[PDB]
């Protein structure tokens, strides 16, 4: 299956993780004006990803 | 009877695993004459069918 890396900064310290992708999928999360957390709505002048 | 008013439904939002109540407003239509209301004589039917 599709593999690509990425990394994060923990404790200062390089922390690179492999990403398996068993499909081609889409998913959603906030980015701003989201208060609305549990429900999947986008209120007007909220911003998703 | 007219509907006089929006119908309002209350759940356990965000989850929404379990439905609450509902709740409207009613009048007599038109203003033209006056309409019994006693739970005895009167039914209210529901159906989610
Ligand atoms: C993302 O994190 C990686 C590991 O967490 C890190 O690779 C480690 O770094 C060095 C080798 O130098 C790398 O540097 C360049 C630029 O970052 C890379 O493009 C290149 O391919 C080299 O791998 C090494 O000490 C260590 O073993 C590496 N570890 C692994 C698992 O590769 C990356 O440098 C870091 N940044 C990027 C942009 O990939």
């Amino acid at each position: 299956d599709n593999v690509f890396t990425f990394n994060i900064s923990v404790n200062g310290t390089e922390v690179e993780y492999y990403a398996y992708v068993n499909k081609t999928f889409a998913f959603t999360y906030p980015v701003s004006g989201f208060p609305l957390a549990g429900s999947d709505i986008a209120p007007a002048g909220s911003v998703i990803g | 009877l007219s509907l006089s008013g929006n119908v309002l439904y209350a759940v356990n939002y965000p989850t929404n695993t379990k439905s609450y109540w509902m709740y409207f407003t009613v009048s007599p239509s038109s203003g033209v004459s006056s309409v019994d209301l006693s739970p005895s004589t009167t039914a209210i039917s529901f159906t989610a069918a």
